[PDB]
């Protein structure tokens, strides 16, 4: 018997200047079978501005996701209502990941928001708690696939052609759904369902999206 | 008097008089007022009103859970205690329960909370005295809380220093805060906890906190620009 | 990864990659590498990224507790034994770092390897990392310990361009910084590919 | 085993010598790390493990002589003493949750008269102590890969007799044999000599 | 006497070793804070008891963080016992979420040492007042033995705190400049303590609301207050 | 072997009214050898000798302990401890540790200093006791002693008769064993006298 | 003097004055009744409210402690709640363990040895409140009165509180080989209406609650119907 | 074990078993304390001298590390538990860190151990004022007092003990800021003497210098005594 | 002691949970009597494949805190989604100790309306979903029920979700090696869950493939 059991999946974010997109797939996948083409647990509020999403063991994703949510909830008594800022969060995760690496999450996390000034920032994890702020980012079964392309069509570090003007909320998402797009067709383990959240000043805006079933 | 020096000794006429002493630190702290209506509660709390263009605030009003917080009165470091001990009972219990701690079984953990402090020798009771206020599947529940360990579930009542006005209206108009809407409740909690005031002072802003909870409304804490809406429109008229 | 820090006259230059590779697919190409703790104290990761990432951290909170109570700077010296002392209790707990406590003090410039197994060496030079090797081919080459802080910078970003260029584990981006009296300051941040063209122009 | 620690013991003298070579895997950082600790005026300690163990050994015995030495009002404990207190901290470490300091000591002093009423060994005392435990008065001992060619060196050329000056030339043999014979680079040499004045560094070897 | 225990109440409701604590502070140095939009000034009478005594050492204002002062008076002891355990909490939040502490946060964490006595014998007999700025601003808050954290806009601890108080009152507006803040301190001090006022004889210290740091102000700069009035 | 490790054979022998214990003079670390001066006889009182053998370590540890233990009795008794009572608190301290032994095989000689009988005690690592009449050995050369003593010894023998078989014993096993030798060092106990003897055997 | 500070201590008469004490906090309390019949056990209590505005069911003196087995607090309700919450850790003990509805006979010996252990040790003061332990396990229908002494007694009917002594000669007049469960509400609740004094304490209920035949040998409160 | 509260407030805020503590130091043996611009003078006086007591050198100011020393007055017994538990901490601390620490951090340790004491329950506090000299390993000379209620300053001179209050109000009228090694040793003789026997021989004081501790010699001493006691003659003309 | 195969799917206005009435100690089919599916107070079934042993003392711990919970303090019996948190919770902290809950609980209940269906596995991987399958369930049933979710999308009736489950059963029976065809049927309705007596399914055994002459090895 094993403590441990990979329950599958891959989570992406891009932040922009006004934005973050955020996105999880709703497979939760077992042994050889799949549980669930719906399972929200991936992505996690903490705050209005602050999501985390998680991906291996679904069992400890969701006992981080409330441990988490515990020091986020103790964290606005004792500063007197005021919420945690992302990168507050973000280096609460690196702390609480660190506390259990004798008995380790088995949970790929990133701690995703806004900053102070209104930008938009990504945090990424391994098991033990080691933060590294990116830009654009993807853990899971399709951090291969995703993460190659999105490095292209972003950075454009190998193209002679002019670095294209910015990229807006909607492109952003539409390069995303194309990435994801392009991992359900060629990764197994990837499918079913997309969970989007475009994290914006305005408030959260999620949009679920479908991929191949298989 | 031999036998008020200790928790653990019994009067010869059977009182336990460091009880009734910490039942004097909850009507020496500042009056609060709490009303519950069909679907919401009410807590009206009186903080100290600004000597001259000098402040203070003193948190009184706890939030404790979404669906549950707190008035006290007397010795603030032991509410803070309670607070403390309640919010982490309520994440405990929705960590496990994925959902609030009903409000009849906080009612309970309090009442023990209490009653562990005045047994022991080494322990006082609570100088506190609470006024839990929340709503769940059975709706709405306003708890007084006492240092006894006493546990009183009121339609409306006061707590603190002249609360016995408090009361007074209180028992004119309780019976009619079933019909009454939130902003009448507010009112009737806020006129009660003004016949409290001393002398001459008004409720306005600086001088006074509103909180609710009930039927979709998480408990909030209403300081200065969101309670004027009930406020800067309220005096006091016989 | 590759790492490595080196004492002259001028103070002590610190340089690193900036890639973070697990073997064979690299998670990220933008590690900040250089730990900043005080401001006259740099700890390098290498190794076990958490281990570093947390105790160098730990250490941090250790230098400005020292500040605060003893109302003056912690020494170098103290700084890597705090280190070393937290590296040698959890020895036998699995733990996974090779940092570089480098900074300025009272008792001039001091650069301290300290391993996992709580080791703690007064280096005049160092290199940690799988690239190390490496660095240390450059890096013994031109090194005097009476360069110009250009030359001794020229020096470092070489000779951890020159393990990026043989290490697939080390990669991306040369960082180089320097401590001197007045605290540490971030000399460049040059990507590796742009510095091969500077150093091999055909 | 790397690092080879050497030291033999004469009429009037304690000669020790240890290996500069600070290795890191299979690269030299330098060859000159100091291994020989003085734990008091008259007492010092070849140590050679792994620098972790070899340090904080080597100062948790310094730490509690110095602090023996406040509370006994200047007074200099015998070298036998701090042996048998290192022995006992070795040996108390294979029985612990820690683990045994990985460490291999040549503890060397040379005992002086500490008062008038000193009756006790006057002269040099050198001491062969495992990382189990093991402590062992020797004339000559050492430890690391070099050990056995330098041990069996002496064998055959260490009388009991010899001067601080055909100590030199001795320690210079033993140090160049495991310079001939061990792969392991130890090319540099720390040689420190006890005497009745104190401790000296031999600079003239290495 | 220890005829009554240490956790009893009066016949009027207050803690005995709580409501005898608070005397400890009226004996104690004079000690005091304005809040101020511009930033947060601490005040404190030194009561050094000779010309001998360096005057550096006995320092009434302790830096708990970068951005956080505290002033304390009564029991100097047990006040480094306070802010000694302030710091390690104000670090401990900054190495948790890479952040400054609030002021309220620190001056809570300070009342979670003050509580606990039935682990510890007695009540400190200590009233700490934290100064410091933060995304609220500038915060003046006081510490009890009690454990009841309280925010003032201006506040005096110590000997004739009670005829600072009365000083407040007529003198202090919301919309002072950290200029007036600092005049109206040594002002106070001056009429309110014992000795002479000299640059040595007090320490006065800020929190300016701009860069969010604390100055120690040496007797050179404290003499520049004494100057323009 | 751990036992095998430091090296080391000790062996004692009982005539009328007199014991000689004998141990060897080596100390090792596996094959090669540190010292050729280490007798692994220590003296508890007049009338009680054991030799330790096993890990030189837990020898001189468990040693350390006995001479702690036996002035600690020393003290509070008002006597000198007797063979039976050491042998039986040796076995206690032993089997103390069942679990994360001494790896240490006492052999002890003893004399009642009044009756004049001889009591030998040969202790297994976890304090097993073995008291017979005629002899006891342990250590490496353990095996080839037992050979020896058990050919050579004969009931009531005089101190002078047995030394020179107790030594015949030691010598003749330790040209058999890699890990003793170095001669050895005899220790003949009577109530009148205590004759310690450093015997010359192999350099090997 | 010192003869009645703590319960750690004997009189030269012999008795205990703490306990003796927590016994007059009893008898200055709200006045509870209750009734051992064939068919079952009823719990009465009058409940005094200080104030007009509590709700109903607001400081409930009568709480189940498993399916089987509840208690009727008289006196300082607050400490009566630690008995309680105890004889529920001995009743789910009974279940968990025991695999069995602990019986009547056993929860109110345990509750009297809870009761007890704190009229022995300095460091505790004896209970304020006796308990009215009422089941109905497999030993039938069972009424049993553990005190702040840690004296338990079983009884056919009995009385506790300030009317205690008008309140057991009304006890004396029901006939307990004959009276059903329903009844017996009507009775003991009529008991209470008599003995309570108007003038003293104008606002109170009474509480009542049972287990019998009639409720599936199930400790609840009886509607609020049966009551008069 | 035994937790009783012993310390605890009175109705008018003293520490009552604090207050106390301080009546032990104020009877116990005084002991001063002289800063200079190189040099530290701690100088204490003995119960004076039976013939009994050992002719070999028994020393009243107690060492801590190399660098730091300490005269005390209160309870010997106390003394010499914060002495061990000092002793301790600049070993643990030369462990922990690899600098000796500094006159200022053990001082404040020492001074929070005495707190601990007034706070704890089961313990009485310490009856022990420490006069801690010393040097930091930059060079800057440090003197400062620890009394019993844990509060530790920082002093140019000082006195503890019998006449504590005397001394200090002697001292910091004839104090001056740059003093030589034996000017100190002059003064440090000279404000003891305000309190103390006539006599030499109660008397002893140690000079430390940096990396330079030394006890004087009777012999080395009874010329600075007599040197003193000659102006002390000048002193007493004069009024 | 271990139990075979649990399957459940939600129909409009309930759910449905069926399971073999065989627990097995290894291959030997022990007791082929044992009541699998257990009522957790007064709204809620649940029913685990793996240890009888670990499944017998989590029901009985989670039993015992609803009926202890409603019957001390004056509240509401918990809702299914709050009994199932606290299964989940009650599972992970076991894993959590080594000590794991070694079974693979699937869990119906149903307050008003509110329907709700989750699976739980030995580590505290948690599910809600529309149908679930434990054991052989997962990997044979699981496919025919979300076939039969996919094709009636407005909600199955309880006249079809019954068949549906009758054919999964059946085929349970056919391919999984430990299962008897003995099975018992939870529904969870407004009403509150209902435990059928145990019914077999009938079995088709007489192909004409299935003779002896064809599948003969000569």
């Amino acid at each position: 018997w094993s403590p441990y059991q990979d329950n599958g999946g891959t989570t992406a974010a891009i932040a922009g200047k006004d934005f973050v997109i955020l996105a999880g797939d709703t497979r939760l996948n077992g042994d050889f079978c799949l549980h669930s083409r719906h399972d929200q647990s991936k992505i996690f509020q903490l705050t209005p501005y602050t999501y985390m999403a998680s991906n291996g063991m679904q069992a400890d994703r969701l006992q981080l996701q409330q441990m988490l949510k515990y020091r986020v909830k103790w964290y606005k008594y004792n500063n007197g209502g005021k919420v945690p800022s992302t990168k507050a969060i973000a280096q609460l995760m690196s702390t609480m990941l660190y506390h259990r690496r004798f008995f380790p999450y088995y949970t790929f996390n990133m701690v995703v928001g806004l900053d102070e000034e209104g930008h938009g920032v990504c945090y990424s994890y391994d098991a033990v708690g080691s933060t590294e702020p990116f830009l654009y980012g993807t853990r899971g079964s399709a951090a291969s696939f995703v993460e190659p392309l999105l490095d292209c069509l972003i950075n454009r570090q190998h193209m002679t052609s002019q670095a294209p003007p910015e990229m807006t909320k909607e492109e952003t998402l539409a390069m995303l759904k194309n990435a994801f797009t392009g991992a359900a067709e060629r990764d197994i383990y990837t499918g079913d369902s997309v969970s989007f959240f475009i994290i914006t000043k305005d408030g959260v805006q999620q949009e679920s999206f479908e991929l191949r079933k298989d | 008097n031999e036998y008020d020096s200790d928790i653990t000794t019994w009067s010869p006429t059977g009182r336990l008089f460091q009880i009734e002493y910490a039942n004097e630190a909850v009507n020496n702290g500042s009056a609060t007022v709490g009303v519950k209506g069909k679907n919401f509660v009410v807590l009206a709390a009186l903080k100290r009103s600004p000597v001259a263009e000098l402040s203070s605030y003193q948190e009184k009003v706890f939030e404790i859970d979404e669906h549950v917080g707190m008035s006290i009165s007397g010795l603030v470091a032991d509410g803070r205690v309670l607070a403390r001990y309640l919010r982490t009972e309520c994440m405990n219990y929705r960590y496990m329960y994925s959902n609030g701690m009903p409000m009849n079984q906080m009612a309970d953990m309090i009442g023990e909370k209490h009653q562990r402090h005045i047994q022991c020798s080494g322990k006082r009771p609570f100088g506190v005295g609470l006024l839990l206020a929340g709503y769940d599947r059975q709706g709405p529940h306003l708890y007084q809380t006492v240092p006894s360990g006493d546990v009183y579930d009121y339609k409306a009542t006061a707590m603190g220093v002249r609360s016995q006005a408090s009361r007074t209206y209180l028992e004119r108009h309780f019976e009619h805060f079933s019909d009454c809407t939130l902003d009448e409740l507010v009112t009737h909690a806020l006129k009660a906890l003004a016949s409290a005031t001393s002398e001459g002072i008004e409720l306005n802003v600086k001088n006074t906190t509103i909180a609710i909870v009930g039927k979709d409304t998480p408990f909030t804490i209403f300081e200065e620009e969101s309670a004027r809406k009930y406020l800067d429109g309220f005096k006091m008229r016989p | 990864t590759t790492t490595l820090a080196f004492r002259f006259n001028g103070g002590i230059i610190v340089a690193v990659d900036s890639r973070a590779s697990t073997g064979q697919y690299i998670a990220s190409q933008t590690v900040m590498k250089v730990l900043e703790i005080n401001d006259y104290l740099l700890g390098t990761l290498a190794g076990g990224a958490a281990d570093c990432q947390y105790w160098e951290r730990v250490l941090g909170m250790e230098c400005r507790l020292w500040e605060l109570r003893n109302g003056s700077r912690i020494t170098v010296a103290a700084a890597s034994k705090i280190l070393a002392n937290i590296t040698y209790a959890y020895r036998n707990h699995g733990l996974s770092m090779g940092t570089m406590v480098a900074g300025w003090d009272q008792f001039g410039p001091s650069l301290y390897y300290v391993d996992d197994k709580g080791s703690r060496v007064k280096q005049d030079l160092f290199s940690v990392g799988s690239g190390s090797i490496y660095a240390y081919g450059v890096l013994d080459t031109g090194y005097r310990k009476d360069l110009s802080v250009e030359d001794a910078c020229d020096l470092a970003r070489r000779s951890i361009f020159h393990a990026t260029y043989r290490d697939g584990a080390s990669g991306g981006i040369v960082t180089v910084y320097h401590v001197h009296e007045k605290g540490w300051t971030k000399i460049s941040r040059d990507d590796q590919t742009k510095l091969y063209h500077r150093y091999f122009p055909s | 085993m790397a690092e080879t620690a050497i030291a033999f013991r004469c009429k009037d003298y304690v000669m020790v010598a240890a290996a500069g070579l600070n290795a890191f895997y299979y690269i030299k950082i330098t060859d000159a790390e100091d291994k020989i600790t003085q734990l008091d005026t008259h007492q010092l300690v070849a140590c050679t493990g792994e620098n972790g163990p070899r340090v904080n050994f080597t100062e948790y015995i310094k730490c509690n002589l110095a602090l023996n030495r406040m509370r006994q009002h200047g007074r200099h404990s015998s070298c036998e003493s701090t042996a048998n207190f290192m022995r006992n901290c070795l040996a108390s470490a294979i029985r612990s949750r820690e683990g045994a300091y990985q460490v291999n000591c040549l503890f060397a002093g040379y005992d002086t008269p500490v008062s008038e009423d000193d009756d006790g060994v006057v002269g040099p005392q050198l001491f062969y102590m495992d990382y189990l435990g093991t402590l062992q008065a020797v004339p000559y001992g050492c430890h690391g890969y070099g050990a056995c060619f330098v041990t069996a060196l002496l064998d055959r050329l260490w009388r009991p007799d010899l001067s601080q000056q055909e100590g030199l030339e001795l320690m210079q043999k033993c140090c160049d044999e495991v310079k001939r014979r061990v792969i392991i680079s130890n090319s540099y040499f720390f040689v420190k000599a006890v005497t009745k004045n104190g401790v000296e560094v031999i600079t003239a070897v290495h | 006497e220890y005829d009554r225990g240490v956790n009893t109440f009066s016949p009027e409701g207050r803690i005995f070793q709580i409501e005898y604590a608070v005397e400890a502070i009226k004996l104690g140095s004079t000690s005091l804070g304005i809040r101020t939009p511009e930033g947060v000034v601490l005040a404190a009478e030194k009561r050094v008891p000779s010309t001998l005594v360096v005057p550096s050492s006995m320092s009434k204002i302790m830096e708990v963080d970068s951005h956080i002062a505290a002033v304390m008076s009564g029991m100097v002891a047990d006040a480094r016992i306070l802010v000694e355990h302030a710091r390690v909490e104000s670090q401990n939040h900054r190495f948790t979420y890479n952040e400054p502490m609030s002021v309220e946060s620190c001056t809570l964490a300070t009342c979670d040492l003050s509580i606990q006595f039935g682990l510890m014998s007695r009540p400190f007999g200590v009233s700490l007042l934290i100064a410091g700025v933060d995304e609220k601003g500038p915060q003046l808050w006081q510490t009890d033995p009690s454990g009841t954290h309280t925010r003032y806009d201006a506040q005096a601890i110590g000997g004739g705190a009670e005829a600072a108080q009365s000083v407040f009152t007529e003198r202090y507006h919301r919309n002072m400049t950290l200029e007036e803040g600092e005049t109206l301190a040594v002002d106070i001090l001056k009429q309110v303590m014992e000795d002479q006022l000299s640059p040595e004889n007090i320490e006065v210290a800020v929190v300016r609301a701009d860069d969010g740091k604390l100055h120690m102000y040496t007797p050179t700069e404290i003499k520049a207050i004494m100057s323009r009035m | 072997s751990i036992m095998a490790y430091s090296g080391g054979s000790v062996m004692a022998m009982a005539g009328k009214e007199c014991f000689v214990i004998i141990s060897d003079n080596r100390l090792g670390e596996q094959l090669k050898t540190i010292s050729t001066e280490v007798p692994k006889l220590h003296v508890v009182n007049d009338s009680i000798v054991y030799g330790l053998t096993g890990l030189r370590t837990d020898q001189q540890t468990f040693a350390n302990k006995v001479q702690f233990r036996t002035e600690m009795y020393k003290l509070r008794e008002e006597r000198d401890i007797t063979g039976k009572a050491f042998a039986a608190m040796i076995t206690s301290m032993l089997y103390e540790a069942r679990f994360g032994p001494w790896f240490v095989e006492p052999v002890i000689g003893s004399i009642d200093k009044s009756t004049g009988e001889v009591y030998l005690c040969a202790t297994d690592l976890i304090g097993a006791p073995c008291e017979p009449e005629d002899y006891v050995c342990a250590g490496t050369a353990a095996e080839s002693l037992h050979g020896m003593c058990e050919a050579l010894w004969r009931p009531g023998m005089s101190p002078e008769e047995l030394f020179e078989i107790a030594a015949q014993a030691m010598l003749s096993a330790c040209d058999r064993d890699s890990l003793s030798g170095y001669g050895a060092v005899a220790m003949i106990v009577t109530k009148d006298k205590v004759t310690t003897r450093l015997i010359k055997g192999r350099k090997d | 003097s010192g003869h009645d500070q703590s319960t750690d201590v004997f009189s030269a008469e012999g008795r205990v004055f703490q306990v003796e004490y927590a016994g007059k906090a009893v008898d200055n309390s709200s006045t509870a009744v209750a009734a051992c019949c064939k068919d079952g056990v009823v719990v009465a209590v009058e409940k005094v409210h200080t104030s007009r505005m509590l709700e109903k069911g607001s400081n409930n003196r009568i709480h189940a402690v498993d399916r089987q087995a509840g208690i009727c607090i008289c006196g300082l309700l607050p400490d009566g709640r630690a008995i309680v919450s105890r004889a529920r850790q001995e009743a789910e003990n009974s279940r968990d363990i025991f695999a069995t509805p602990i019986r009547g006979s056993v929860l109110a010996n345990r509750v009297g040895e809870f009761m007890h252990a704190y009229t022995t040790h300095f460091a505790y003061r004896p209970f304020g409140c006796s308990a009215i332990i009422a089941s109905y396990a497999d030993d039938g229908p069972q009424l049993f009165v553990s005190d702040p002494s840690g004296t338990v007694a079983g009884y056919y009917g009995v009385a506790l509180g300030k009317a205690k002594t008008v309140a057991k000669s009304e006890l004396e007049k029901l006939d307990f080989s004959s009276l059903t469960c329903d009844e017996a509400v009507g009775k003991l609740a009529s008991i209470l209406h008599e003995v309570h004094d108007k003038q003293k304490d104008k606002l109170y209920e009474v509480e009542v609650a049972w287990v019998c035949d009639k409720s599936d040998r199930k400790f609840v409160h009886v509607p609020a119907d049966m009551v008069p | 074990s035994y937790d009783r509260a012993i310390t605890v407030f009175s109705p008018d805020g003293h520490l009552f078993q604090v207050e106390y503590a301080q009546e032990a130091v104020k009877k116990g043996l005084a002991a001063v304390g002289v800063l200079g611009s190189d040099s530290v003078v701690i100088a204490v006086e003995k119960k004076s001298a039976v013939k009994l007591q050992d002719s070999r050198t028994i020393r009243k100011i107690y060492k801590v590390d190399a660098n730091i020393y300490l005269a005390f007055a209160g309870l010997s017994a106390d003394a010499r538990v914060l002495i061990n538990k000092a002793q301790l901490e600049c070993q643990r601390f030369s462990l922990n860190y690899e600098d000796t620490m500094d006159v200022d951090m053990l001082v404040r340790y020492v001074a929070g151990v005495q707190q601990k004491s007034t706070q704890s329950g089961g313990s009485r506090p310490f009856g022990v004022a420490t006069v801690i000299g010393g040097f930091n390993e930059d060079g800057k000379p440090h003197l400062w007092k620890t009394d019993p209620s844990g509060m530790c300053s920082a002093w140019r001179a000082v006195a503890i003990g019998r006449h504590d209050q005397t001394v200090i109000e002697y001292m910091e009228k004839s104090y001056k800021d740059g003093m030589s090694r034996d000017e100190c040793v002059h003064f440090a003789i000279k404000s003891l003497l305000e309190v103390v026997e006539s006599g030499s021989r109660n008397i002893e004081l140690l000079v430390l210098q940096y990396k330079e501790a030394r006890y004087l010699t009777e012999e080395e001493l009874q010329k600075f005594v007599v040197e003193v006691e000659k102006e002390r003659e000048e002193e007493a003309a004069a009024k | 002691a271990s139990g075979g195969s649990v399957i459940a799917i939600k129909y409009k206005g309930g759910v449905l949970m069926a399971a073999d009435t065989l627990l097995s100690y290894g291959s030997l089919a022990k007791w082929p009597n044992i009541p699998r599916i257990r009522l957790l107070g007064s709204h809620s079934a649940v029913c685990a494949t793996g240890s009888y042993a670990d499944f017998q003392m989590m029901a009985k711990q989670v039993e015992d805190n609803i009926e202890r919970q409603k019957m001390y303090h004056n509240v509401d019996e918990l809702s299914p989604s709050e009994v199932f948190s606290y299964l989940h919770r009650s599972i992970y902290q076991k894993r959590c100790d080594f000590d794991p809950c070694l079974c693979q609980m699937v869990f119906i209940g149903v307050r008003d309306g509110e329907t709700f269906l989750a699976g739980v596995d030995d580590v505290g991987t948690r599910w809600e979903d529309d149908c679930i399958a434990t054991g052989y369930g997962a990997y044979i049933a699981l496919p025919l029920l979300r076939q039969a979710l996919e094709k009636n999308p407005d909600g199955l009736s309880r006249g079809e979700a019954m068949r549906i489950l009758t054919d999964c059963l059946r085929v349970l029976f056919y391919r999984e090696c430990r299962a008897i065809n003995k099975f018992q049927v939870a529904d969870a309705a407004s009403d509150g869950v209902r435990i059928s007596e145990p019914f077999d399914v009938e079995t088709h055994w007489e192909y004409e493939g299935y003779c002896f002459e064809k599948t003969a090895i000569i």
